């Protein structure tokens, strides 16, 4: 009854979601009151669906509906776009989430699961007793508001969203101002990060360190409090070993903050005049604060080069801080100078190097987070100005992430609005007319884009728009100052020497290798490079081991032959000792017990990719797999899932999908043009269906998502914003779909000529220099397969004793000077004389009862001799095939083949 | 009706377009920004020699750097002019975002050190010298004056090479090549 | 000597202000390479001449309906 059963299964999907529909429809009209006055028809229809659903629920107590339902969900839409114009931030959000979220009469707890997508940097809520205490933060951290705020019964979302909103801004400014307010009474940082929230502590420390430098500028002295600040650097450094997982991430940031303190100051410490002294100060950013400002979230203004910007007092968590660099810095600077007119900050240059994270550090320290969005060709007009009229109401900062990428009817197309909205910026307009529709323009709001000029497939941003944008160059970022700094913060023993020497060995194996198409050396690999020895620390310690080790397992699995010899070398060469390998014992056994299972021979080569396979996805998130059509990335990748699953007991999922037998609009999605609606795609339906974990066993296991095609880039770029570490997918009708942390990416080509470097950087690529099997390890485990698939012992280990391996080996060598049409190596076509030969002596297995030996021997062997010709010369003319069959008659008491 | 746009292609013909279209200090930096802008258009032709490659400046930088000098001039009123800033902040922000290669911006801060360099005898080109204002004076005064030793100034020949303090090869070669090609296209349309 | 002929044999230049202000046309068409535009001169031109500039650039088929 396997299919009386999936059918009982489908039957109760489909009612779960029919409920589901019902429960919205309930909550949105069939609950509330005072709702179903504003459509009458709408109104109606709504109760003969709900009358319809009571005699289905009465008959099932004692298809049609859902329909019905999907067809009153287009007379929905005018209502869905009045309550995101009610409460602004829903343009984040679609009509099911939307629906879901208004549906919520009274149990108050779906709208703590969408805080990640409307917010940023909250994850839940904090409720007590029907009441929210507070806000809790992405990272872990735990922010408590200001005043507890009582939920009545009857109340809608959105106000007490609103009030939510505004509360989480005095609460921060309170614990801002006490935190100043602290400091300023003499106490030390060292009591006060375990006390309060991470942003008030940096915007404190910040506003301290201005005044006392500015303090210091009206003296001609700098020795003093360089001396503080390194004893406060030492201090933090020595609470960084001994406190929690929150307070570590927390010590992290401030070191990052003090850190660019203590290199401010040691600058102007070596200043010979007064007036570079004074251009240098001038050059960095600072932090004063209002003395007479009777409204209290305004009180805080940012100076850099004489231009002043005003804090927002958003919550922002325990964000990843960036090592500010001296081209940050001017980034920084030409940002505030773009900012002060209001016009968009535009960031262009080579893919990593800094563009979209410098643009989400500039909104860090003006305390916002920066929604950021990732172009694409299927962003066409009205998909692109919604998302500018969901960001021009909210006031957050929209950072459009390959901007290149749009189609460029759509580029000149919004080239009016984007002038629209700088003009009712500047000019202090109260609203604008987007989309024949006025709609509120809030004071915060701006645009960056960071685009990637010089590329294969983008387009070219037209005059008329680039006027509008400020243009600044990141071609070179600072590598060592961030290798520094982090590896400092890490607690590494000599990080200067360190971090000069894993620079100028990237350098030195960027410009002394084989310049091939993927050799890509730039800041992703050094970050990766980092952050893979950050989990080394444990079992290696803080030292050249742990460098050496994790430049082996980022860099190494993707390079070529003699590649990987001159990286050894470069690596013996620039450092001092080369550590011991890891055990690996367990892994190890894993990997052979899966192997064993899947039929599969540990060769050397083969068992050295899958480790290197594994190493590299224990911390690298999307991987790349390359090699030759037929190496075998599809069994390494299998093999090191079984043993994945039976290592850690975690079951996997796996969703294969081939990225170019789909197209685009079939695979993340298509607006539907005829009255919009948002149409799920198959990868974009894969992350729903894994995020809303309606079956609740994808907390506890791992998901791999594998795109077993080419990578076309007009297929790929369109998930930069999900390879790299925004981990967000930016769909076009605004919803923001998080990468959970047990979700993986591999991909499967053969071929990299094509590609971009905006995504071979984002992932940790795999090469294959050559087969992983050898010819008569990969015939055994085809005929293991074959046999599986179906005396019987002794047929088949005569059948595997026939196959002699220099017999074997001569002809397929012999085999490579014939002129082959639809050229194929000999190494692919072994599959088909296996299963032929498998095939053809089962076939005849009917009559081998009462057949000699010898005369079976020779029909056996005339089988597989026959075999052998049609599946390597039967591609051939007839003189090849006449050669063929003469010398594979020579090549084996056989029976004679003719 | 059909108008084909380009840029002027005269330096003092530039200067005189940027002056027509605009504290006396306040008068004295945006004419020195004209100076500057003229300058640099002039010199971003010349691709193998004057920078690394085209680049396009157009009125948004002027604008930008006309607001950035009046903001210096209204907030550090004391008088003492932070030039050393100025010439970073222009050099590096407003008119060297755009730039990419290294050579180019430190032709460009060059040009802004020549330019902004904050002495009473100012020298720009080997012609036209601009002294520095006096505290005695009126805005229509100074607009007057700057007018006038704007146009008492004449452009000589070699206004490419000499004024833009570059080497005569580059600019020969240039312009050789450039007569070449356009006599060679008269002659051609002359025939027929 | 290459502009030598233009500064001896011609005494006039026109530019856009007077070409706009001498045409009986109704209809100017301007042109640049790329990477360049004039939308700020003729921006000028219309405030000088005290009119409005309804600035409509071209690629969607709402804002062709709105053209
Ligand atoms: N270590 C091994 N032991 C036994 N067989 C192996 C081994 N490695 C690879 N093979 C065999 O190699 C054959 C081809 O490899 P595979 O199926 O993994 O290709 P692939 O990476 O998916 O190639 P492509 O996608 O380019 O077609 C398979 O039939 C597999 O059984
Ligand atoms: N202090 C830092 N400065 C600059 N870049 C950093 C720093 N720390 C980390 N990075 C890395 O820089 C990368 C920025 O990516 P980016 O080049 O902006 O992407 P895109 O080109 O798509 O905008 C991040 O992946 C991050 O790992
Ligand atoms: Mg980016």
């Amino acid at each position: 009854l396997e299919s009386k059963l999936t059918k009982l299964s489908e039957i109760q999907v489909n009612w779960v979601e029919v409920q589901f529909y019902w429960l919205d429809l309930y909550g949105i009209l069939g609950e509330n009151l005072d709702i179903q006055n504003f459509l009458p028809l709408e109104t109606s229809k709504f109760k003969s669906l709900t009358s319809e659903y009571k005699m289905i629920t009465t008959r099932a107590f004692q298809k049609l509906t859902i329909d019905s339902l999907k067809m009153i969900k287009s007379s929905l839409s005018t209502f869905l776009e009045r309550q995101r114009r009610q409460f602004p931030r829903f343009y984040f959000l679609g009509n099911d989430d939307l629906l879901k979220i208004i549906g919520s009469g009274k149990h108050h707890d779906q709208v703590s699961k969408f805080m990640k997508k409307m917010f940023g940097s909250i994850e839940s809520i904090i409720f007590f007793e029907d009441s929210i205490t507070g806000v809790r933060s992405v990272e872990g951290e735990v922010l408590n508001l200001n005043e507890k705020i009582e939920l009545k019964d009857s109340i809608q979302a959105q106000e007490w969203l609103n009030i939510l909103d505004t509360e989480i801004k005095l609460s921060v400014f309170t614990q801002f101002r006490d935190c100043l307010g602290q400091l300023k009474d003499g106490t030390d940082i060292e009591v006060v990060v375990s006390k309060y929230i991470f942003q008030a502590i940096l915007l404190s420390a910040q506003v301290m360190w201005t005044e006392l430098v500015e303090k210091c500028l009206q003296t001609n002295e700098f020795s003093k409090y360089w001396k503080e600040v390194d004893m406060k650097i030492k201090g933090l450094l020595d609470k960084l070993n001994k406190s929690s997982d929150n307070v570590k991430k927390k010590i992290e940031a401030l070191l990052v903050e003090y850190l660019h303190f203590n290199n401010v100051i040691g600058q102007l410490k070596n200043c010979s005049t007064k007036e570079e002294a004074r251009l240098l100060w001038a050059k960095v950013q600072k932090f004063y604060q209002k003395n007479d400002t009777l409204d209290d979230l305004n009180s805080v203004f940012i100076s850099q080069s004489g231009y002043l910007l005003q804090y927002k007092f958003e919550y922002i968590g325990i964000p990843e801080r960036l090592i500010y660099t001296p081209l940050l810095l001017v980034g920084f600077a030409t940002l505030t100078d773009s900012l002060h007119q209001k016009y968009g900050g535009c960031f262009f240059g080579p893919a990593g190097t800094g563009k979209t994270e410098t643009v989400k550090a500039f909104g860090q320290n003006l305390g916002r987070v920066v929604v950021v969005f990732n172009c694409d060709d299927s962003f066409d007009y009205q998909v692109l100005s919604r998302l500018l009229v969901g960001i021009t109401q909210i006031g957050a900062w929209g950072c459009f992430d390959e901007f290149n990428r749009l189609d460029e009817k759509v580029l000149s197309a919004v080239s009016a609005n984007i002038q629209q909205i700088q003009n009712g910026l500047q000019v202090g307009k109260s609203h604008i007319t987007l989309l024949e529709e006025e709609t509120p323009l809030s004071p915060h709001t701006a645009v960056f884009i960071t685009l990637n000029p010089g590329y294969n497939g983008r387009s070219e941003l037209p005059e008329n728009l680039k006027k509008s944008f400020r243009e600044f160059s990141m071609k070179s970022p600072q590598s060592g100052t961030i290798a520094e700094m982090i590896l400092q913060i890490m607690g590494f023993e000599d990080s200067k020497s360190l971090a000069s020497k894993i620079v100028h060995f990237l350098e030195l194996l960027s410009s002394k290798c084989s310049s091939m198409n993927h050799y890509h050396f730039g800041l992703r690999t050094l970050k990766g490079v980092l952050r893979n020895c950050s989990p080394l620390v444990s079992e290696f310690g803080e030292g050249e081991k742990t460098v050496v080790e994790s430049l082996k397992r980022v860099i190494l699995p993707s390079l070529g032959d003699t590649d990987e010899l001159v990286f050894k070398d470069e690596l013996s060469k620039i450092f001092d000792s080369a550590g011991t390998p890891l055990n690996s014992k367990a892994i190890v056994q894993c990997l052979k017990d899966a192997g064993q299972r899947s039929g599969f021979s540990m060769s050397e080569e083969f068992l050295k990719k899958c480790m290197q396979f594994y190493y590299m996805q224990k911390t690298q998130q999307a991987l790349i797999l390359v090699g030759k059509a037929g190496c075998g990335k599809t069994a390494t990748w299998k093999t090191v899932i079984d043993a994945m699953a039976i290592f850690d007991g975690h079951a996997n999922v796996v969703y294969v999908i081939d990225t170019k037998v789909l197209t685009k609009e079939s695979l993340y999605g298509s607006m539907l043009k005829a009255t919009l609606e948002w149409r799920d795609g198959l990868f974009t339906s894969i992350l729903r269906r894994v995020n809303d974990d309606i079956t609740g066993t994808f907390k506890n296991s791992r998901i791999w998502v594998v795109f077993d095609s080419d990578l076309d880039p007009e297929y790929v770029e369109a998930m930069n914003s999900v390879l790299d570490d925004n981990k967000i997918l930016t769909l076009p009708n605004g919803e923001r779909l998080p990468i959970p942390p047990n979700f993986r990416i591999l991909f499967e080509t053969d071929n990299l000529d094509h590609t971009t470097p905006a995504t071979i950087t984002r992932c940790g690529l795999l090469w294959f220099s050559t087969d992983v099997c050898s010819i008569s390890s990969k015939i055994d485990h085809l005929l293991n397969k074959s046999y599986e698939a179906l005396e019987l012992d002794k047929l088949k280990d005569l059948i595997s004793d026939s196959f002699d391996m220099a017999s074997l080996t001569n002809i397929f060598t012999c085999s490579n000077d014939l002129v082959h049409i639809l050229g194929v190596r000999t190494f692919n076509k072994l599959e088909t004389a296996v299963q032929l030969a498998v095939h053809l002596i089962s076939s005849y297995r009917q009559w081998f009862q009462n057949l000699d030996d010898k005369s079976l021997k020779d029909v056996i062997t005339l089988l597989i001799k026959r075999s052998l010709l049609y599946a390597l010369a039967g591609d051939s003319t007839g003189e090849s095939q006449r050669a063929f069959i003469q010398t594979i008659n020579t090549y084996f008491d056989s029976q004679e083949l003719s | 009706d059909r108008v084909v746009y380009e840029d002027i292609p005269g330096i003092l013909d530039t200067v005189k377009d940027l002056w027509g279209s605009q504290g006396v200090w306040s008068v004295y930096c945006t004419f020195l920004l004209s100076w500057f802008h003229a300058l640099i258009t002039a010199r971003t032709r010349l691709v193998p020699h004057g920078f690394s490659k085209k680049y396009y400046f157009n009125d948004c930088d002027f604008q930008f750097a006309s607001v950035y000098l009046e903001n210096v001039l209204a907030t550090n009123s004391t008088n003492n002019i932070p030039w050393a800033q100025v010439r970073d902040h222009i050099a590096t922000i407003v008119y060297g975002g755009k730039i990419d290669e290294e050579k180019d911006l430190e032709v460009v801060a060059k040009l802004c050190a020549h330019v902004f360099c904050g002495s009473d005898n100012l020298q720009i080109v080997p012609g036209v010298r601009i002294p520095q204002p006096l505290l005695q004076q009126s805005e229509e005064e100074e607009r007057a004056r700057l007018t006038a030793i704007l146009s008492n100034t004449i452009e000589p020949a070699d206004s490419l090479s000499s004024w833009l303090q570059l080497p005569r090869e580059s600019i020969l070669d240039y312009e050789r090549l450039q007569a070449k090609e356009v006599a060679s296209s008269t002659e051609q349309l002359l025939q027929e | 000597a290459l502009n030598w002929f233009k500064n001896e044999f011609f005494v006039d230049e026109w530019n856009i202000a007077d070409v706009v202000a001498n045409s009986e046309n109704n209809y100017f068409t301007m042109a640049s390479e790329r990477d360049v535009d004039g939308t700020f001169k003729l921006i000028e031109l219309a405030k000088a001449s005290k009119e409005s500039l309804k600035i409509i650039p071209l690629g969607s088929i709402e804002n062709l309906n709105y053209a």
